[PDB]
C-alpha cells in the first residue's frame, strides 16, 4: 500500500503461485500456468532473512544476576533496585514494541516495492508488443509461446517483433 | 495470450502488526518472544547449583542438625532455597551481614570444610559438651550446630581462652562464630562463672569485641536468651584470634573457599535437574535464541531482555489473500 | 519521497476542504474541488492508529522514583541519581528520534498517497486524455458530472473517443 | 475539459522537524509531550495524601506540641511536607534510621494510634508529670511530645522498670522510645538517681541494649544534653519488652498500622486540593495520556517518561503550501 | 533497490562524474560529456547532512561520573551498581546498533528515490520527442545541441516538434 | 542524442551494513564511534585533577609522613590515586565511613588546610610529643600523621581534656580525629594512666561516645593494637567539642572546604597532563562530538553513552560499482 501494487493495482494474491512469493501467471496456446520469479524471491528470502538475523543477533547481552536481597533495614536500597529493574522493564517493553510495529510496516513495503518494481522491470521490456489492462496483467498484440515468456521472465526480450 | 504479474499466498492465519495498521494477515513470520521454559532449575556454566531443600543459607553453615544431610559440593553456580524452608539459626539470633554472606556465597568455584579448631584437642580448660538446647532438637533430644561448639565452664571455672587459626589454605576461610546472651545473670555465672565477661575477635582486618547483654526477650523457640552469629573471611597467610572469658560459641568446622563472584539465589520450588542452561529462572530455565522474554524478570545467566509484550510477531512474508 | 507532493506537483489547495487528497475538475457544468472520500477516510485511519500505537505501547509500572539519602549515603545517592541521569538521556534521545524518523516517515505516506492517486486514474484513461505533467489531465472528450463521478468512482470502464 | 489530480492545505503553521529538514510546515499534528500541570496536589489511587504543613514527619510521629492539630487520617497514598515546616525533633538527638522510617510510613493502607502504655496505670513506680522541658514549649510554658512520656525518678528512687506490650491488633505496630543522655552527672543522678544506669529494648527481632553518654554538647535549641530516637515494627502476636533503670523515654502512643509499600514524600509548597490524579509532581498533577513529560523528574503514580525536550510535535497530515 | 533506480534499471555508476551524486551524461554532436544535476545534488547534501546531524545532535548527556566505590562488605549495592552500568550498556548498544542498520536502508532508499525521481522528471519532460531504451538512458528524436539539452537539465523544456 | 542518467562511483572501499546487506561498499561514510583517546588525564571543567601520587585519600588527608609532599591546591575537579599508592594508614585501624569521605573530596570549589588545634597553645595538659610510631617512619625515625596529634599523659598523669572549635570560617570544615585501641592493659596505663576511659566528640549534629577496646590483635605493620580514624563535616557558626580521658588521637589540622558535588576518583597509571578535556576517562581523555564511544565505562564530565559496538560506520554515499 506504499508502492501501490500489493493490495493496490493487483488486488489479491495467488494461491496457485507456490514456488516464491512474487512469479507470473502466462495464458497462451501451449497452456496456463504459475511461474514465481526465482531471482526475486531469491534475493527477497536472503534480504529479510538477514534483517531477523540482525534484530536478532545485535542484542548481544551481559552475564548478569538480576535480583538482590535486602533486609527490613534496607527498603531504600530495596526500592533503588526495584526501580531499576522497572526502568530497564519500560525501556526494553517499548522499543521492543515499537520496533517490531516499525519493521513490520517497512517489510511489508519491501514485498509492495519488490512486486511493483517487477511489474516495471518488464513493463518497459516490451513496450508497444502488448497492452496494459490495468490489473497487473498485459495482452500479448503477438503471439507468445512458451520460449517467448520464457525470454521475458528472463530478462533477455528480444524486440525485432510484432 | 497473457502473462500477469503478482505474488504469493497460502492458508496462512499467521497477524502482525505495523505501525499503520493492526491485525494484519501475512505469508510468513518469526517470534522475537521467548515465552517457553523446560519448568527445570538447570546447571548454569557447567556446574549444578545448591540445594538446599529443607534448610536455608543460615541453617546450611551453621551445621543446623536438620541441613544435616549433604551438599558437600565444591561447588556451585547458584543457591537454590524452597519458599517452605525454614530450618535456619534455631537459636533466637541476630545473623550480622546476613544478606551479605548469602552474596558471597551465592556462587562458590571451591568450597571445601575443614575442622579449624578441633573439639577433642582445642578445649582443655572449657567443657564442650553441655553446650546443647531445645532450641536445637535432633530427634527429640538437644543438640546443636555442627560447626559451632558452645563452650561452657568445667564445674565453677571459666579461664580465659585464647585460640587462633592461621589460614595455610591457598584460599579465603570463611570463619564463623557466636556470642551468646544469656536472660538472666543468674544463667550467666551457671553458665561462665564469671558475671562480666568480654569476647574478642581479631585479625589482620577485622577487630572486634563484644559485651553480653543480658536481659529477659520475649520467648522464641522458647528462649528468653539470644545468641548473635559473626563470620569474617580470613585471607591467606593471615591470622584469626579468638579470646574470651565466657559466652563465646568457638568455632569447630571452618571453610576453605574460592569464589567467583556474579551470581544470585533462587527461592523456588521448581525440581532440580540434570540438563545445561545458559539462562535460568525461578520458574524454570530458558533455551533461547531470542532477543525478549516474558517468562521472568528475575534472571541469573545470559539472558534475553524481560519485557511485558503478551506477543512479537515478527513479519517476514508478505500480506496473504 | 515519491515526487508527487511539492514535487510535479508544487501546492496545495486552501479551496479543498473535505479531506487531505483529491480532485479538481473544469467542464462545462462548472469547476469543482472534490475529495477524495475513499483515499482520505483510509489515511485517516491509518495515521490515527499510528499515532495510538506511539502512545499506547507506553505502559508504565507504579513507581515512585526519588529516594532520601543521609550525610553518610553520598554514594547511593549518586548510583540513584545515576539512574535517573541514565533513563532521563535513554528516553529523551529515543524520544527525540522516534519523532523524527516518523515524520520523516509520515510525510513519506501522504507522497505515497497523492502520486498512488495520479497514477490509479492515468491507468484508467490512457489515450481519452493527455498528460501535461502538473498533475493535471486535459480530456480529448466531453467529460460531463457524470463522467468525472465514473473517473472519481473507479468505474470507468468504458474507453469512449 | 481536464482532470488534476493534487493534495490538501490550509491556513496551518505548525511545524515539525524530519531526520533530513527541520522547520516544515503542516497541515496537522499533535503533540507527544505533556507540559501542563493543574499546579494542585491531588488524590493518587482514590486515597488523599498526608500534609504535615508546619511539621516533618519526625515531629508528627513523635507528637511535638505544634503538630497537635495534624494526625488522624487512616490512610493516605503519599506525604507532603513543606519546604518551611520546621517543626520536628524539639529536644536536641539522633533520629536513627529516620529515613528509612519515612519510606515505610510514606504510603499505609489502615493507620491507627492506640494508646500503648496508658500514662496513669503503667507507671506507679515513677513520676510521669516532670518530663517537660523548655525546647518542646507549647505556649510560652513547658511541653514535651504527646506520644513519649520522658520517665524521671520519683523523690530519691528510680527502681527497674520493666513493662511490656503483646500486639493484639490484626497488623504491625509501630513503638517509637527514647535515649536520654544528661549533660553532667549531676543532671544524672538529679533525673534517674543511679549514677550507672541502662536501658534495654527486645522484641521477638529487636533486641538493643543503650547505656546513656554524659558529656557537654554545644547547646542546641538551648539543651547541651542529648535525646536519641528510636522505633521498631512489632509483628501481629508477638512481644515488645522495655526494661531500664533511667534514661528511658517511654512510649505513650503507638500505631496500629497496614503499610502498601511502593509510595514517596512530596516536599512542595503546592496547595492540596479534592481531586483525582494517576500521576503527581510536587509541581502538580499530571492529566495525560502522552508517553513523554517535560514537567518534573520526580513523579509518583503510573506517569510519563520524564525528558529533557522541550517540544515533541508529531506530524499527522502533509506539507502545506 | 526499493526504487528500482540504482542497482536496478541502471546498473552501474559513472566514476566520470564527480561534480554531485546525481546526473547527465549527453552524447550529441558538440560532444559528449557528464554533468551532475546541481540542484539536486544540493538538496541531498542538505538533507543528509542534516540527518548526521540529528542522530548526533540530539544526543545531549548529563555531567555524570560513572564508577563507584564500594568495600568488601558492600557487594550487593556493587552488583547493583554493576547492574546499572550493565543495563545502560546493552540497551545503548542494541539500539545504537539498529539506528545504524534502519538508517542505512532509509538512506540507500533516499538516493534511490532521488535517482528514479530525476529519470521520471525528465522523462515526463519530453514524452514523444525522445524514446526510453531501457537503461535510464534516451534515444532523441531530434537534433539536440548543447543548448537543447540545458533546457532539459534546466526544467525549461519546451514542446513544438517532432 | 543522447542522454544518459546515472550516478556517482569512487575509488572507495568504506563499508557499512544495513538492515538487509552486509558489508556494502559505498562512496561515502562517517563514524558515529569513537574510538581514539589521548592517553592523558586532563584538566575537566577548567581545573586540573587532584593527583596523590604514592599516596591515597585516607594517608593524604590524615597526613601519612610520606604525602608530605601533595597538599596545597585550593580545588580540584576529581582525585585521581595510581593501583600501586599503598601509603595511606600507616598505622592499622578502621576508618570508618572511608569511601563516602572519598565521594565527599572527590571534587572541591574551595580547600584550604588550617590549624584547629594549634599543637603547642592547645594540649597544656598532656604530651604532645611522645605520640609517634615505627608503623609511621621519616627518616628512619620513628613519626606520625602530620594532621594528628596522638596525646599521651604527661607523667603518671591524663587529667580529663575538653577542647572545643567554633567554625568561624565560611563554609564546611573537616575534621578528622582517632580513637587508639591498646594491646594490653599495661600499655593502656602506661599510655594513658587510667585503665577505664571514654572518648566523646559532639557537635550539632555528631554525638558519639567511644570507649577503647583493649585487646591483642594480630600484627599488622608490627602492630598488635589498632588505631579507629573518624570524621565529621562542621557547620558554619557551629562548633565541635572533644572531651576525653584517653586513648584520643586529636586533630592538628583541620580543612575549610566547599564541595561542588558529582565527581569521582580516577585509579590509573596514565600520566596527568595540562590539556582541556569535557570527558576523562582512566586510559585517558575524550575529544569528540559523537553520541557513542567504546574506550571505557568508567567516564567522568558530559561523555558519550558507552557502547559495546567495534564499529558505527553510517553511510552518508551511495553504493559503489
Ligand atoms: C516550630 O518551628 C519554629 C520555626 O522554625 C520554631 O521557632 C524557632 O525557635 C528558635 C529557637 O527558639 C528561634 O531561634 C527561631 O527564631 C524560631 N523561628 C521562628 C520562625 O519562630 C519553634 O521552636 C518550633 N516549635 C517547636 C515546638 O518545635
Ligand atoms: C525445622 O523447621 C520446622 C518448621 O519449619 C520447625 O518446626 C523445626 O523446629 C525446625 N528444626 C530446627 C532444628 O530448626
Ligand atoms: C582516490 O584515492 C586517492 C588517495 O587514495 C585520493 O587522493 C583521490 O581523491 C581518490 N579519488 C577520488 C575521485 O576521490
Ligand atoms: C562482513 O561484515 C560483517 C559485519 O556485518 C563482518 O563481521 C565481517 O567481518 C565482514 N566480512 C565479509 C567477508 O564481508
Ligand atoms: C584550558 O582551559 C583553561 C580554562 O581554565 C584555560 O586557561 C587554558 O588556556 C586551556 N588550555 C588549553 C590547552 O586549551
Ligand atoms: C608507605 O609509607 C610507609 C611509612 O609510613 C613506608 O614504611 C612504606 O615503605 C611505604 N609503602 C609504600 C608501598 O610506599
Amino acid at each position: 500500500g506504499l508502492f501501490g501494487a500489493i493490495a493496490g493495482f493487483i488486488e489479491g494474491g495467488w494461491t496457485g503461485m507456490v514456488d516464491g512469493w512474487y512469479g507470473y501467471h502466462h495464458q497462451n496456446e501451449q497452456g496456463s500456468g504459475y511461474a514465481a520469479d526465482l531471482k526475486s524471491t531469491q534475493n527477497a528470502i536472503d534480504e529479510i532473512t538477514n534483517k531477523v538475523n540482525s534484530v536478532i543477533e545485535k542484542m548481544n547481552t551481559q552475564f548478569t544476576a538480576v535480583g538482590k536481597e535486602f533486609n527490613h533495614l534496607e527498603k531504600r536500597i530495596e526500592n533503588l533496585n526495584k526501580k531499576v529493574d522497572d526502568g530497564f522493564l519500560d525501556i526494553w517493553t517499548y522499543n521492543a514494541e515499537l520496533l517490531v510495529l516499525l519493521e513490520n510496516e517497512r517489510t511489508l513495503d519491501y514485498h509492495d516495492s519488490n512486486v511493483k518494481n517487477l511489474y516495471e522491470k518488464v513493463r518497459s521490456q516490451l513496450k508497444n508488443n502488448a497492452k496494459e489492462i490495468g490489473n497487473g496483467c498485459f495482452e500479448f498484440y503477438h503471439k507468445c509461446d512458451n520460449t517467448c515468456m520464457e525470454s521475458v521472465k528472463n530478462g533477455t526480450y528480444d524486440y525485432p517483433k510484432y | 495470450d497473457t502473462l500477469c504479474i503478482g505474488y504469493h499466498a497460502n492458508n496462512s492465519t499467521d497477524t502482525v502488526d505495523t505501525v499503520l495498521e493492526k491485525n494484519v494477515t501475512v505469508t510468513h513470520s518469526v517470534n522475537l518472544l521467548e515465552d517457553k521454559h523446560n519448568g527445570k532449575l538447570c546447571k548454569l556454566r557447567g556446574v549444578a547449583p545448591l540445594h538446599l531443600g529443607k534448610c536455608n543459607i543460615a541453617g546450611w553453615i551453621l551445621g543446623n542438625p536438620e541441613c544435616e544431610s549433604l551438599s558437600t559440593a565444591s561447588s556451585w553456580s547458584y543457591i537454590v532455597e524452597t519458599p517452605s524452608s525454614d530450618n535456619g539459626t534455631c537459636y533466637p539470633g541476630d545473623f550480622i551481614d546476613y544478606e551479605e554472606l548469602r552474596e558471597q556465597l551465592s556462587s562458590v568455584s571451591s568450597f571445601e570444610r575443614f575442622e579449624i579448631f578441633p573439639k577433642t584437642s582445642s578445649w582443655p580448660n572449657h567443657d564442650s559438651n553441655k553446650g546443647v538446647t531445645a532450641a536445637c532438637p535432633h530427634a527429640g533430644a538437644k543438640s546443636f550446630y555442627k560447626n559451632l561448639i558452645w563452650l561452657v565452664k568445667k564445674g565453677n571455672s571459666y579461664p580465659k581462652l585464647s585460640k587462633s587459626y592461621i589460614n595455610d589454605k591457598g584460599k579465603e576461610v570463611l570463619v564463623l562464630w557466636g556470642i551468646h546472651h544469656p536472660s538472666t545473670s543468674a544463667d550467666q555465672q551457671s553458665l561462665y562463672q564469671n558475671a562480666d565477661t568480654y569476647v574478642f575477635v581479631g585479625s589482620s582486618r577485622y577487630s572486634k569485641k563484644f559485651k553480653p547483654e543480658i536481659a529477659i526477650r520475649p520467648k522464641v523457640r522458647d528462649q528468653e536468651g539470644r545468641m548473635n552469629y559473626y563470620w569474617t573471611l580470613v585471607e591467606p597467610g593471615d591470622k584469626i584470634t579468638f579470646e574470651a572469658t565466657g559466652n563465646l560459641v568457638v568455632p569447630r568446622y571452618a571453610f576453605a573457599m574460592e569464589r567467583n563472584a556474579g551470581s544470585g539465589i533462587i527461592i523456588s520450588d521448581t525440581p532440580v535437574h540434570d540438563c545445561n542452561t545458559t539462562c535460568q529462572t525461578p520458574k524454570g530455565a530458558i533455551n533461547t535464541s531470542l532477543p525478549f522474554q516474558n517468562i521472568h524478570p528475575i534472571t541469573i545467566g545470559k539472558c534475553p531482555k524481560y519485557v511485558k509484550s503478551t506477543k512479537l510477531r515478527l513479519a517476514t512474508g508478505l500480506r496473504n489473500i
